[PDB]
């Protein structure tokens, strides 16, 4: 699934993503956009045996467990297909255990390089929430 | 723009008691809005942002809530460093709008 | 340690341009915004404009035909150019951190007076 904008806002805020730990929504849609593009099946092989999975594109070597990373620490504690859904709930899951502070979302280089500093707000506007 | 309409501009209180500040906007903000205290000759420092999180290290006797758009601050039981004005802002697009602010002072 | 501090000329005649620097220290400009506020004597907050990490800046409608904020990253500095001056543009000048939709630093402020 290749989510729109405001369809994924929606989605993200009935999970609970609007203010966590003091993250405007905005932060999360706008990490997705840079992550996986919107889609569910994103996935990218890393320099070294990991592989990130999904629409926040959790990696193989410590948060999901795809049985094929050397060193699996699987932190979420959940399979890397189980976030490949078109339901996001698997994935915002594990990015709330990921996310324990004010500055978790350094977690997504993505975020960190092209999210924070800009205005975030803008990929929420308009949308019905 | 959005405007604010800040309310009261003034309260007299004693100590203990617990008071309202109130600001209502002319558009949805989208409970993007914050609340910052100014004590006489200081800066502005934030108290509550996106209308109900308390900022680190304020008291919770502060407390903030509203939607669409009119907000409210509560305290609760205000103490002797609680006197002074306060101010909110909405944060909803550009440009940003104040409030008129709210001198609290001592009865 | 986040700190903000503002230097500006203190008096101004209405045939100069104001500049006012906002040094910080602490954080990078390119992850957060810097905004702008005055307060005249005895007045409430009034906003100016900000520019964010990016660059991209936003202004007050009334006051943006006069006004230009930018920033130098590796001076760690951000600059309000301010011109054609009245006298209701006497104030203290503050520029404060956005972090996330909410200000979460502010400087000390500096006073300017508009003169004739």
């Amino acid at each position: 699934k290749v989510f729109g904008r405001c369809e994924l806002a929606a989605a993200m805020k009935r999970h609970g993503l609007d203010n966590y730990r003091g993250y405007s929504l905005g932060n999360w849609v706008c990490a997705a956009k840079f992550e996986s593009n919107f889609n569910t099946q994103a996935t990218n092989r890393n320099t070294d045996g990991s592989t990130d999975y999904g629409i926040l594109q959790i990696n193989s070597r410590w948060w999901c467990n795809d049985g094929r990373t050397p060193g699996s620490r699987n932190l979420c504690n959940i399979p890397c297909s189980a976030l490949l859904s078109s339901d996001i709930t698997a994935s915002v899951n594990c990015a709330k255990k990921i996310v324990s502070d004010g500055n978790g979302m350094n977690a997504w280089v993505a975020w960190r390089n092209r999210c924070k500093g800009t205005d975030v707000q803008a990929w929420i506007r308009g949308c019905r929430l | 723009d959005i405007v604010l309409t800040q309310s009261p501009a003034s309260l007299s209180a004693s100590v203990g008691e617990t008071v309202t500040i109130t600001c209502r906007a002319s558009g949805n903000i989208h409970n993007y809005l914050a609340w910052y205290q100014q004590k006489q000759g200081k800066s502005p420092q934030l108290l509550v942002y996106y209308t109900t999180t308390l900022a680190d290290g304020v008291p919770s006797r502060f407390s903030g809530s509203g939607s669409g758009t009119q907000y409210s601050l509560k305290i609760n039981s205000l103490q002797p460093e609680d006197f002074g004005s306060y101010y909110c802002q909405h944060f909803w697009s550009t440009p940003r709008t104040f409030g008129g602010g709210t001198k609290l002072e001592i009865k | 340690q986040v700190q903000l501090q503002e230097s500006g000329p203190g008096l101004v005649a209405p045939s100069q341009s104001l500049s006012i620097t906002c040094t910080v220290s602490g954080f990078s400009l390119t992850g957060y915004g810097v905004n702008w506020v005055r307060q005249p004597p005895g007045k409430g907050l009034e906003w100016l404009g900000m520019i964010w990490g990016d660059g991209n800046t936003d202004y007050n409608s009334a006051l943006k035909s006069r006004l230009s904020i930018s920033k130098d990253n590796s001076k760690s500095q951000v600059f309000l150019k301010m011109n054609s001056l009245h006298t209701d543009d006497t104030a203290r000048y503050y520029c404060a951190r956005e972090r996330d939709y909410r200000l979460d630093y502010w400087g000390q402020g500096t006073t300017l007076t508009v003169s004739s």
